[PDB]
């Protein structure tokens, strides 16, 4: 397992001097989510590309997933998937160009898990539980849910962040209540690793660059993982 | 036209949630919210370079924004105060164009 945070590293929101609304947007009922599709093209070696339809506006009809490499594409190239995770707009390109707009596509990282047989038996969902620490008191705790057998990290993640913003204000346009804030995961066969959930330091947040950690497309037993999610404040 | 905002012309009262909308049709990159001193310059409120992103200006104090789509900017006084009362542009540019709205005149009293 991945060795837990010192103070030291994780990013602190005060040094972060950009919109806050930047990161609350990738999280704040934010994802796109697709069951049963299989990928239709690609871009480089190492990414997907599916048609999947933005429900909620019109923002997209394609989707590229960028995995962390051309194996990992090869992987679920061909499959039949189940899709989710937190698109950007923002540097999504299609060549090589930078400052291109391309209507229709959006894009993101990982978030892909074969569809047969990681399902549950009717429409039944899986609890997962978040423990939430503030100054390293568990003040508050909540359940996401999943249709997942294995579920990616990044989709707990989502859902774990957004239920967060909603009653707790964890991101807000300008800053943030808290300084630091990091999200364990821990396995069954006691493997743990996290995420930092607050932005580099400085002026601007790039939420492509930012999102990219969901890359290695990290999966989960949604039945036995276990979520904590650590915060101070100002 | 170019970029149509709305409302043309708004009259709050102090502590109500006032937002602007401002859409384009020419689907350029960048959007901006700007306010106009009035005798004297537009300044920058927020802006985005796309959708799901906005910036600070000079002057973001008291307005969030929104890009929900690369078409759509909204200007959001959470708080209306009677300082925000004054004359808001929207505009919106790229590819070596720069196109405005016609203006919104908000008085907060």
């Amino acid at each position: 397992s991945q060795p837990d945070p010192m103070p030291d590293d994780l990013h602190k929101s005060s040094e972060f001097t950009g919109t806050m609304g930047n990161m609350k947007y990738l999280y704040d009922d934010h994802y796109v989510s697709a069951t049963k599709v299989k990928s239709v093209d690609k871009f480089l070696a190492h990414d997907l590309i599916y048609n999947i339809s933005d429900k909620k506006l019109k923002n997209y009809d394609k989707v590229k997933t960028e995995l962390l490499n051309e194996d990992l594409a090869k992987k679920y190239k061909d499959e039949v998937v189940d899709v989710y995770g937190s698109n950007y707009y923002v540097n999504c390109y299609f060549s090589s160009k930078d400052n291109v707009w391309w209507p229709g596509k959006t894009c993101m990282y990982g978030g892909i898990t074969k569809h047969e047989g990681n399902h549950f038996d009717n429409g039944n969902l899986q609890n997962v539980l978040v423990r939430v620490y503030e100054n390293k008191r568990n003040t508050i705790s909540f359940e996401v849910q999943t249709d997942k057998k294995s579920v990616t990290a990044q989709e707990l993640d989502i859902k774990a962040r957004n239920f967060l913003i909603n009653k707790k204000n964890l991101y807000e346009f300008n800053s943030s209540p808290y300084e630091t804030g990091y999200i364990k995961f821990i396995e069954n066969n006691g493997n743990t690793f996290w995420y930092d959930m607050m932005p580099a330091p400085g002026d601007k947040f790039d939420q492509s660059k930012y999102l990219m950690m969901y890359n290695d497309n990290k999966t989960v037993d949604s039945k036995s993982v276990k979520i904590e999610v650590h915060l101070t404040t100002k | 036209a170019a970029v149509t905002q709305s409302p043309r012309n708004k009259v709050a009262v102090t502590g109500e949630k006032v937002t602007l909308s401002c859409q384009q049709t020419n689907n350029h990159n960048n959007m901006y919210w700007y306010r106009q001193d009035t005798g004297h310059g537009l300044r920058l409120i927020h802006y985005s370079y796309g959708a799901g992103s906005t910036e600070k200006g000079d002057i973001p104090d008291g307005y969030k924004a929104s890009r929900p789509s690369q078409e759509q900017f909204s200007l959001i006084l959470e708080s209306a105060t009677p300082s925000q009362t004054s004359v808001y542009f929207c505009a919106s540019g790229g590819g070596g164009t720069l196109y405005f709205g016609a203006g919104t005149r908000l008085s907060v009293l």
